[PDB]
C-alpha cells in the first residue's frame, strides 16, 4: 500500500502500509513488521534517534582520540585504546564519577520525556522563568538553545535525512567496534590498516577460519 | 506446421509455438502449469547462456594454454588475490547482478531504473531479454536470432556435459579426447570401452583423483555417479 | 469392467474405482467404513513412498558396495555411519523425531480438520499447506514443478503410477529383508548369484525356505 | 485466533468472551480444568501468582548466575545459597522461616478476600486509613494503586499489550525453574554451567546423553 514513489530499501518491493515516508530516513524497511503498531512506532522513532546520536558521539570519541595518537599528537590519554578507558586512573575513582553521572543524567533525562509524554510541557527554565525553548518544538528536535546557530531554519527536511543516514551508519560502526575488538583483540584503526596492508588475504573469511 | 522433435507426432497442448525454439518437446509435461514455464523459461536461457561461455572458454583455453587441464585450472591457477580474495569479490558482485535479474523475473519493470544515474534507464523489454546498454547492436531481426540463440545454447548445454564426462572417463581435454577419437574412432567409443551384460559389467576407471590437496586442505573430487557408469 | 486382481469376481460395493490403483481387493474388508478408507488411503501412500525411497537408496548403495566403491551393506550402513563419523545415536534419534514429530503432526490434523493448517498460524505460511486432496499435498512446496497444477488428465495418470510404484517399492522392501534372513548377503548378491545359475541358486534351493527340500 | 496446536477443537469454554479476555488465552485446556467459570476465575489467580512469583525467583537465579560467571559477583549455586547465606546470619531457619509466614499469610489473607468479595479490602476504617488505596482495580489479580507506582496501567492503548508481555515470561519463567531443578539432578551443576557445557559441543552434551533422561536407550 506504500506508494512506489518513495525510496526503497529494495526496489521493485511492496512495502508496509504505515511507513508512507513521514518519519526521516522512511526507506520501508520493516520486514518484522515490528513498527506496525503506531504507538510502539511512536516510541521506536525516539529511541532511533537516541540510539543513533549516542552512537555517533560514541564513534566520533573513539576513532579521533586514537587518530590523534598516530599523528604524533601528545596527550596524557594518548596511546589508551577505547576499552581500556576505564581501568585507566582519573583524578577521581571510578565510582565517584559514575554517581555523579546518573544524577546529572537523571536530570535531563526525566525533562526530555517530559516532553516525550506531553510535547511542548518542558520548555521553561525552572530557575530563570525568563528564559524559554520555542513552542514549536516536537519530540525529539529541541530547537532553541539547542540549535544556536539557527541551522533548523532551512531545509529542515534534508538535515532530518541526513541526521539520520549518518546515525545509522555510527551504530553499525559501533556494533563493528565490538565484533572486531571481541576478535581481532586489537584496535578499531588496527584493523583498517592491516586490511589495507593486504586486502585481499585479510578477510573476516581469512581471519575466522585460521583461528578456527 | 511447424518443424518437431519427433516429426508425425502432435506436440502437447500447452506448447504452441510462441517462444522460440519451441519444438513441442515435452514429454513429462513439466511445463503445463503456465507459471511454472515462465520460471523455466529463465532457466533454459540461463543454462544455455552460462553453458555457451564455459564451452568457448574451455576451447580457447586448451589452444592457448594447452598444457594446463581445464579441469584442474581450479588449483593450478595461482593469482596474488589469493584464494578467498577471489570468492569474496565473486560473491558480492554475483549476489547484486542475479538478485536484480530475479527481481525483473518476480515484478517485471521495476528494477530498470540505474541507481546511481537517474538519467539512465532500461527500455521496456521482455523477461530475459534486456534492452538498450547490454545490446548496443543486433546483427538483425530479433525473432531469428532468438531461435539462434537457443538453438546454440542447446547444443552448448549438451557440450559441457560431454566435457565432464569424457574428462573424468578419459582425462584429458575435449580437443585432445577429439584427436583420440580420429586415431582410432573403433577402439575409442564408449562401447569399446565399456559393456554390461547379464553376470558381467565393466566400466572404465575414474582417471581424476579421489582427492585434492590445494593450501594444506583436501578437496574431494568424485567423479560424477561413478558407480552407476556403464 | 475395471480389471480386477482376482478375474471374474466383483469387485467390493465400497471400492468403485475412484481411488488410484482400485482393483477391487479388500478380501477381508478393512475399508468398508468410509471415514476408516481415508485413513488407510493416505497410509498406504506413506508407506509406499517411505519404500520407495527405501528400495531405491538400498539399491543405489549396493550398487556402490558390489562396483567397490566402499559402500557398505543396507544391514550395516548404520553401524559404519555412526562408527566413522562418530554420532552419537540417542541424539540423533531425538532429532529425527522431533523434525518427523513436527511435520507428522502437521499432516495428522491436516486429515482430521483439512486446510488448519494453511491459517497462516506457522511462520506465516498459508497457501502451502493448504492440501489439494486425501494424501496428495499439492502446493508450491510440496509439488514445486506444478506437475498436480498443468493437465489434469495426466495428472491422474501420476497418481495411478505413484501407487503402483509404491505398492512394488513396499513388496522390495520385504524382499530385501527376507532375502537377508535366509541368504545373509546383500541385495545385489543374491542377484549376482541368481544369474550365475539360475536353476541350481534361488529361493526353493537355499535350504530355509522349503525345509522339507 | 491463535491456539497452541492448529486445527484442534478448542475447548468450549475457553471461547467464552468472559474466557477470551484473559491473557495467554490460546485454547490450551486439554484436561478440562477450567470447565466450571468459577473454576477458571480462580486458576486464572494462582497462574499470575506462579507467574510473577517464578519470574523474581528466576531472575534471582539466572541474573546473579551470569553475573558470578563474568566475575563481577561471588554467589553460590542456587541450590547451596540457603546453606551458605544461614552461616553468617543474625537467626538460624526456623526463627526466619516462622516471621516469613506471619508477614506472608498476613498478607496473603488480604489478597485472599479479595478474591472472594473483589473490593472489599477498601471497607472503611479496616485499616489506618491506607483502605482506601487496597481496593484494587475492576480486574481481579491486577491490584494497580500502589503496586503500580509509574502508572502504566492507566494507559489503555497498551493495556492488552502489557498483560500478554507478564504472562507470557510468566510462563517461560515457570518451565525455566522445573528446568533449573531437573538439570540439577540429571547433569549435578550450575544451570549457567549447564548452558556453557551445551554450547561447547551441542550433539554430545545434551540430555539425550545424560545417562538419565533416556534410561532405555
Ligand atoms: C556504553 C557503556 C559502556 C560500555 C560498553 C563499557 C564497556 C566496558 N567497560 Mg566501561 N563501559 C561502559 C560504561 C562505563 N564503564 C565505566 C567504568 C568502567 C571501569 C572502571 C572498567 C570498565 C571496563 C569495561 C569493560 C568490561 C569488560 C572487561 O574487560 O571486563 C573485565 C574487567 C576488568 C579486567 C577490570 C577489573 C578491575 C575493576 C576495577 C573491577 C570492577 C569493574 C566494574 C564492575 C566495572 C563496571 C562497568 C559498568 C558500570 C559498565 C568494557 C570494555 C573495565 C575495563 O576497561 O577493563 C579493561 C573496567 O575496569 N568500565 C563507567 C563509569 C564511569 C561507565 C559509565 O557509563
Ligand atoms: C561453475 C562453477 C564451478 C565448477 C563447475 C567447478 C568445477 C570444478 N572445480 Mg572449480 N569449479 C567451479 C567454480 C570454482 N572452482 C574454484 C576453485 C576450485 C579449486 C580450488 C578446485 C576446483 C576443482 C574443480 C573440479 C572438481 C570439483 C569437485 O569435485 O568438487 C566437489 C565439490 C565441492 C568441493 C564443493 C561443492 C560446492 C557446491 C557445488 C556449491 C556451494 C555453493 C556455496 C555454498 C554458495 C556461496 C558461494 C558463492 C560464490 C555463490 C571441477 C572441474 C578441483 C580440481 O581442480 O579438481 C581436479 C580443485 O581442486 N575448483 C573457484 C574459485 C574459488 C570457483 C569459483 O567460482
Ligand atoms: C501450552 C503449551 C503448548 C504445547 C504442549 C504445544 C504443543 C504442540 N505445538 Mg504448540 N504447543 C504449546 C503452545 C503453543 N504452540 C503454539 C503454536 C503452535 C503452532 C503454530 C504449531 C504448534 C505445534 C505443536 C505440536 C508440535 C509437535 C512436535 O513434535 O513438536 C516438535 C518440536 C519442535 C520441532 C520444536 C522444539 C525443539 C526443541 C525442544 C527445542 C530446540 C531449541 C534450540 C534453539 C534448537 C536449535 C537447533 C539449531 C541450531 C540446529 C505440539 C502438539 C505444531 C503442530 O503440530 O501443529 C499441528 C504447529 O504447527 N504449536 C503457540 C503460539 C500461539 C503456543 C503458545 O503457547
Ligand atoms: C558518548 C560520548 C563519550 C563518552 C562517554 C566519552 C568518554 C570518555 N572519553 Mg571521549 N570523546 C568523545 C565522546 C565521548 N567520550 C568525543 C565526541 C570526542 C571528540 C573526538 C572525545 C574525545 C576524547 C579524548 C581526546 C579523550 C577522551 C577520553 C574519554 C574518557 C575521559 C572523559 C573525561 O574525563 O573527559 C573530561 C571531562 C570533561 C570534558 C567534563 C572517557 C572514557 C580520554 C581518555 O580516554 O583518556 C584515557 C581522552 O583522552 N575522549
Ligand atoms: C560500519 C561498517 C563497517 C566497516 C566499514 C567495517 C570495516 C572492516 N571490518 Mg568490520 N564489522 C562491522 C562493520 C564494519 N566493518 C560489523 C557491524 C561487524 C559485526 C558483525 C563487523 C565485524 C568484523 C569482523 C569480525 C572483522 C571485520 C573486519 C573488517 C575489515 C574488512 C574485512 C572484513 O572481513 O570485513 C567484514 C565485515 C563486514 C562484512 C561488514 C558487514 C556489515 C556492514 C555494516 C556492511 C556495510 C555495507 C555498506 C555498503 C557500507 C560499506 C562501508 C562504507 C564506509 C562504504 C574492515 C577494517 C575484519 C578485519 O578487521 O580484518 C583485518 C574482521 O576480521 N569486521
Ligand atoms: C564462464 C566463464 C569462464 C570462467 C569461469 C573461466 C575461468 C577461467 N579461465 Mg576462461 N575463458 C572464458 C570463460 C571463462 N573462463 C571465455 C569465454 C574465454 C574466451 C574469451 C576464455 C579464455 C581464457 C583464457 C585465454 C584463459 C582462461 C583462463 C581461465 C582461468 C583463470 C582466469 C583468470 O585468471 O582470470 C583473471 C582475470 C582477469 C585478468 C580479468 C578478466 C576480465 C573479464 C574479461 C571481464 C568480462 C566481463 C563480462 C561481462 C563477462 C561476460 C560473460 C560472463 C557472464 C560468462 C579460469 C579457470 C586462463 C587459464 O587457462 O588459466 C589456467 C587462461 O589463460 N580463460
Ligand atoms: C564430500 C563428501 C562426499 C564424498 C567423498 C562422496 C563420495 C561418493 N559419493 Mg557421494 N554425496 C555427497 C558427498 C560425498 N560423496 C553429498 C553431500 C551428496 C548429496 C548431494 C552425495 C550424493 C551422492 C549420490 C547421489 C551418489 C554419490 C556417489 C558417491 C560415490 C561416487 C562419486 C559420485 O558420483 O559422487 C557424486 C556426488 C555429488 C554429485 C555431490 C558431491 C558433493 C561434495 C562416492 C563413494 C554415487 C555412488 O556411487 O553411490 C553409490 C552416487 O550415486 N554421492
Ligand atoms: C528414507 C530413505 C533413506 C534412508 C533412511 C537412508 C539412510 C542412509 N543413507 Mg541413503 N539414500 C536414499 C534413501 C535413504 N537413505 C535415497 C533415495 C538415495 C538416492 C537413490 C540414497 C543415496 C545414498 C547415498 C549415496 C548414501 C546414502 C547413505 C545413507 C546413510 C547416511 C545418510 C546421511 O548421512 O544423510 C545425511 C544427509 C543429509 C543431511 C542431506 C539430505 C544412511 C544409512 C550414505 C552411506 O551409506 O554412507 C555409508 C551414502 O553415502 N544414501
Ligand atoms: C523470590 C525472590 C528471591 C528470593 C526468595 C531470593 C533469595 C535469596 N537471595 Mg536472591 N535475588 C532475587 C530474588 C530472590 N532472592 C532477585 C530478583 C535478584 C536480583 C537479580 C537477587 C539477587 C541476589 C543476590 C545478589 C544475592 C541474593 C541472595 C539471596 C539470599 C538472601 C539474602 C539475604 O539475606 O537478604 C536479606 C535482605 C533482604 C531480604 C532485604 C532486601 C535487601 C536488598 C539489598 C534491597 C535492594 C533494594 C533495591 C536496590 C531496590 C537468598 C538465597 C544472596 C545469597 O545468595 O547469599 C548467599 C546474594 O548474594 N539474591
Ligand atoms: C513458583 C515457581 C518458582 C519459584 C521459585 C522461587 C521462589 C525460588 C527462589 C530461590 O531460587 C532463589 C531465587 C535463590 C535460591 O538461592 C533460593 C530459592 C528459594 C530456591 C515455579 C513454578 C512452576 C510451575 C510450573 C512448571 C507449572 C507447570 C504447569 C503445567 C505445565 C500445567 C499444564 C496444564 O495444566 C494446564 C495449564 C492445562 C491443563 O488442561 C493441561 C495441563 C498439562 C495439566
Amino acid at each position: 500500500k506504500r506508494d512506489a514513489a518513495l525510496p526503497s530499501w529494495m526496489p521493485g518491493a511492496d512495502l508496509p502500509g504505515y511507513l508512507n515516508g513521514t518519519l526521516p530516513g522512511d526507506f520501508g524497511f520493516d520486514p518484522l513488521y515490528l513498527g506496525q503498531d503506531p504507538v510502539k512506532l511512536k516510541w521506536y522513532a525516539q529511541a532511533e534517534l537516541m540510539n543513533a546520536r549516542f552512537a555517533m558521539l560514541a564513534v566520533a570519541g573513539i576513532l579521533v582520540p586514537e587518530l590523534l595518537s598516530n599523528i604524533g599528537f601528545s596527550w596524557p590519554g594518548a596511546g589508551v585504546a577505547w576499552y581500556d578507558a576505564g581501568k585507566f586512573e582519573y583524578f577521581a575513582p571510578a565510582s565517584s564519577l559514575f554517581g555523579v553521572q546518573m544524577l546529572l543524567f537523571a536530570w535531563v533525562e526525566i525533562r526530555r520525556y517530559q516532553d516525550f509524554v506531553k510535547p511542548g510541557s518542558a520548555n521553561q527554565d525552572p530557575i530563570f522563568t525568563n528564559n524559554k525553548l520555542p513552542d514549536g518544538n516536537e519530540p525529539g528536535y529541541p530547537g532553541g538553545i539547542f540549535d544556536p546557530f539557527g541551522w533548523s531554519k532551512g531545509d529542515i527536511k534534508s538535515l532530518k535525512l541526513k541526521e539520520i543516514k549518518n546515525g545509522r551508519l555510527a551504530m553499525l560502526a559501533f556494533a563493528g567496534f565490538i565484533g572486531q575488538a571481541y576478535t581481532t583483540g586489537t584496535t578499531p584503526l588496527k584493523n583498517l590498516s592491516t586490511h589495507l596492508a593486504d586486502p585481499w588475504s585479510t578477510t573476516v573469511w581469512q581471519n575466522d577460519l585460521a583461528r578456527l | 506446421s511447424r518443424p518437431l522433435w519427433l516429426p508425425g507426432s502432435t506436440p502437447p497442448a500447452h506448447l504452441k509455438g510462441d517462444l522460440p525454439g519451441d519444438f513441442g518437446f515435452d514429454p513429462l509435461g513439466l511445463g503445463a502449469n503456465a507459471e511454472s514455464l515462465k520460471w523455466f523459461k529463465e532457466s533454459e536461457l540461463v543454462h544455455s547462456r552460462w553453458a555457451m561461455a564455459a564451452v568457448a572458454g574451455i576451447l580457447v583455453q586448451e589452444i592457448v594454454r594447452p598444457d594446463v587441464f581445464w579441469y584442474n585450472a581450479g588449483k593450478e591457477v595461482e593469482s596474488p588475490l589469493g584464494p578467498l580474495g577471489l570468492l569474496a569479490v565473486e560473491f558480492f558482485l554475483m549476489h547484486w547482478v542475479e538478485v536484480r535479474r530475479w527481481q525483473d523475473l518476480r515484478k517485471p519493470g521495476s528494477v530498470d531504473q540505474d541507481p546511481i544515474f537517474s538519467q539512465y534507464k532500461l527500455p521496456p523489454h521482455e523477461v530475459g531479454y534486456p534492452g538498450g546498454v547490454f545490446a548496443p547492436f543486433i546483427p538483425g531481426d530479433l525473432a531469428e536470432l532468438k531461435v539462434k540463440e537457443i538453438k546454440n545454447g542447446r547444443l552448448a548445454m549438451l557440450a559441457f556435459v560431454g566435457f565432464v564426462m569424457a574428462a573424468q572417463v578419459t582425462g584429458k581435454g575435449p580437443i585432445a579426447a577429439l584427436q583420440e577419437h580420429l586415431a582410432d574412432p573403433w577402439g575409442t567409443t564408449i562401447f569399446s570401452k565399456a559393456a554390461v551384460v547379464p553376470g558381467q559389467a565393466v566400466a572404465p576407471p575414474c582417471k581424476i583423483p579421489a582427492s585434492v590437496s590445494y593450501k594444506g586442505i583436501e578437496i574431494p573430487t568424485p567423479c560424477f555417479l561413478q558407480g552407476l557408469w556403464p | 469392467v475395471r480389471p480386477v486382481w482376482f478375474p471374474g469376481n466383483p469387485p467390493p460395493a465400497h471400492l468403485d474405482g475412484s481411488l488410484a490403483g482400485d482393483y477391487g481387493f479388500d478380501p477381508l474388508f478393512l475399508g468398508q467404513e468410509p471415514q476408516t478408507l481415508k485413513w488407510y488411503v493416505q497410509a498406504e501412500l506413506v508407506h509406499g513412498r517411505f519404500a520407495m525411497l527405501g528400495a531405491a537408496g538400498i539399491i543405489l548403495t549396493s550398487i556402490g558396495a558390489k562396483v567397490g566403491l566402499g559402500f557398505p551393506e543396507w544391514y550395516d550402513a548404520g553401524k559404519v555411519v555412526v562408527e566413522k563419523n562418530n554420532i552419537d545415536f540417542p541424539t540423533l534419534m531425538v532429532i529425527q523425531f522431533y523434525l518427523m514429530g513436527w511435520a507428522e503432526t502437521k499432516r495428522w490434523y491436516d486429515f482430521k480438520n483439512p486446510g488448519s493448517q494453511a491459517d497462516g498460524s506457522f511462520l506465516g505460511f498459508t497457501e502451502e499447506f493448504k492440501g489439494l486432496e486425501n494424501g496428495y499435498p499439492g502446493g508450491r512446496f510440496f509439488d514445486p514443478m506444478g506437475l498436480s497444477r498443468g493437465d489434469a488428465a495426466k495428472y491422474q495418470e501420476y497418481k495411478q503410477k505413484e501407487v503402483k510404484n509404491g505398492r512394488l517399492a513396499m513388496i522390495a522392501c520385504l524382499g530385501f529383508a527376507a532375502q537377508y534372513a535366509a541368504t545373509g548377503k546383500g541385495p545385489l548378491d543374491n542377484l549376482a548369484d541368481h544369474l550365475a545359475d539360475p536353476n541350481h541358486v534361488n529361493f526353493a534351493t537355499n535350504g530355509v525356505s522349503i525345509p522339507i527340500a | 485466533r491463535q491456539s497452541w496446536l492448529p486445527g484442534s477443537q478448542i475447548p468450549a469454554h475457553l471461547d467464552t468472551p468472559a474466557a477470551q479476555a484473559l491473557a495467554g488465552n490460546f485454547g490450551f485446556d486439554p484436561l478440562g480444568l477450567g470447565k466450571d467459570p468459577v473454576a477458571l476465575r480462580w486458576y486464572q489467580q494462582a497462574e499470575l501468582i506462579h507467574c510473577r512469583t517464578a519470574m523474581a525467583g528466576v531472575a534471582g537465579i539466572l541474573i546473579p548466575g551470569l553475573l558470578t560467571k563474568a566475575g563481577a559477583l561471588n554467589v553460590p549455586e542456587w541450590y547451596d545459597a540457603g546453606k551458605v547465606a544461614i552461616e553468617n546470619s543474625f537467626a538460624p531457619w526456623g526463627s526466619l522461616l516462622a516471621v516469613q509466614l506471619f508477614l506472608c499469610g498476613f498478607v496473603e489473607a488480604k489478597r485472599w478476600q479479595d478474591i472472594r468479595k473483589p473490593g472489599s479490602q477498601g471497607e472503611p476504617g479496616s485499616f489506618l486509613g491506607f483502605e482506601a488505596s487496597l481496593k484494587g482495580t475492576s480486574e481481579l489479580g491486577y491490584p494497580g494503586g500502589p503496586f503500580d507506582p509509574l502508572g502504566l496501567s492507566k494507559e489503555a492503548d497498551k493495556w492488552a499489550d502489557w498483560k500478554l508481555k507478564e504472562v507470557k515470561n510468566g510462563r517461560l519463567a515457570m518451565l525455566a525453574f522445573l528446568g533449573f531443578v531437573a538439570q540439577k539432578y540429571a547433569t549435578g551443576a550450575g544451570p549457567v554451567d549447564n548452558l556453557a557445557a551445551h554450547l561447547k559441543d551441542p550433539w554430545h552434551v545434551n540430555y539425550a546423553t545424560n545417562g538419565v533422561s533416556l534410561p532405555f536407550l
